[PDB]
């Protein structure tokens, strides 16, 4: 019950790289999330943009390309 | 797709191809936390809002202003409406090559479809928005004797994206009804005949939806049969 926030931040930073490749894992994690009433705001933003579409070019993108384009 | 018109076209084609052949609840608490952290209701200053959180409130499944009758959500949608209207001169004045330009347009499209997601409670905002859009387009097209010339404001600012809203208003079956409740299709029909502005026909011919039979194909046929030769070639 104490490692919830750090694991959710790590999970959000991991699913930021994965695009639609994480959509198969969402009903597996959602059981554990609703079982212990775990709410994370950035993870909610990311799965809202994963399940319902945001655009077509940003989903399933190489993360090194994003890090290079945001470093410049 | 780099653009946002072709993105909506491909998404609509994939959606109808999926629809031809066949989530969390968060009732009142997490919605209030998300609209609290969204920073819209705290201060009225634009460009300081958390637009990811706004997109997450507008694109969540079961919040649609029809089952959650809270006054804070009505304040939120009224502030977003007053920001997105071109008469208020807030969204329609930001120029191209902006830092956050595609995100505001995507949030605007999902907002004007979220307003349509409540077909019985979302008239008072949607009608005002589309009336302000057709007022701006009649003012800029040349249907008035004031100036009849604002090509320098449409071509370099985000106010050219107001066709995309009509685009994401044109896909749904309840969308064409609301679009014809105002004088939108007749406005484009009169827009088809003019000779000075060719960019507006490029904007309206690549935004509308021609999936079903209706008044959207009549505008396409009118551009294809009787228009400027360059616009006829592009159509
Ligand atoms: N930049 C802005 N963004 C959003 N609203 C603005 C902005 N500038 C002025 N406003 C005003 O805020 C109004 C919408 O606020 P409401 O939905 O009435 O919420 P409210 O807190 O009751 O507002 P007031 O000022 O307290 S009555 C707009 O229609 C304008 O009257």
């Amino acid at each position: 019950p104490e490692l919830r926030s750090t694991a959710m931040d790590t999970l959000s930073s991991l699913v930021f790289q994965l695009g639609k490749k994480y959509q198969i894992f969402i009903p597996m994690v959602n059981k554990v999330l609703v079982r212990h009433r775990i709410n994370h705001q950035r993870y909610d933003v990311l799965i809202c943009r994963i399940v319902k579409g945001y655009t077509l070019a940003d989903e399933e993108e190489d993360p090194l390309i994003y890090q290079h384009r945001m470093l410049r | 797709p780099y653009s946002l018109h072709l993105d909506h076209i491909i998404q609509k084609a994939i959606a109808t191809h999926q629809k031809r052949d066949q989530i969390l609840k968060d009732t009142e608490e997490a919605l209030l936390i998300n609209l609290r952290d969204s920073q819209v209701l705290q201060h009225k200053e634009n460009l300081e809002w958390n637009w990811n959180l706004i997109g997450t409130i507008l694109k969540w499944p079961n919040v649609n202003l029809r089952n959650y009758k809270d006054e804070q959500l009505h304040r939120f949608v009224r502030r977003l409406l007053y920001f997105y209207k071109p008469s208020s001169k807030l969204y329609a004045n930001l120029d191209l090559d902006f830092a956050k330009a595609k995100q505001l347009t995507v949030v605007g499209c999902q907002f004007t479809e979220f307003l349509l997601e409540s077909e019985e409670d979302g008239q008072g905002y949607l009608e005002d928005l589309v009336k302000d859009i057709v007022q701006w387009l009649n003012a800029s097209s040349g249907m008035k004797p004031e100036r009849s010339l604002q090509n320098n404001g449409l071509l370099t600012t985000l106010s050219q994206h107001y066709f995309l809203f009509i685009g994401t208003l044109s896909c749904h079956p309840h969308g064409v009804k609301m679009l014809e409740k105002c004088s939108v299709f007749q406005c484009l029909l009169n827009l088809c005949s003019l000779k000075n502005q060719d960019h507006l026909l490029k904007l309206t011919v690549s935004s509308l939806d021609y999936s079903r039979d209706g008044l959207a194909r009549v505008i396409l046929s009118k551009i294809l049969t009787a228009a400027t030769d360059a616009c006829r070639l592009y159509a």
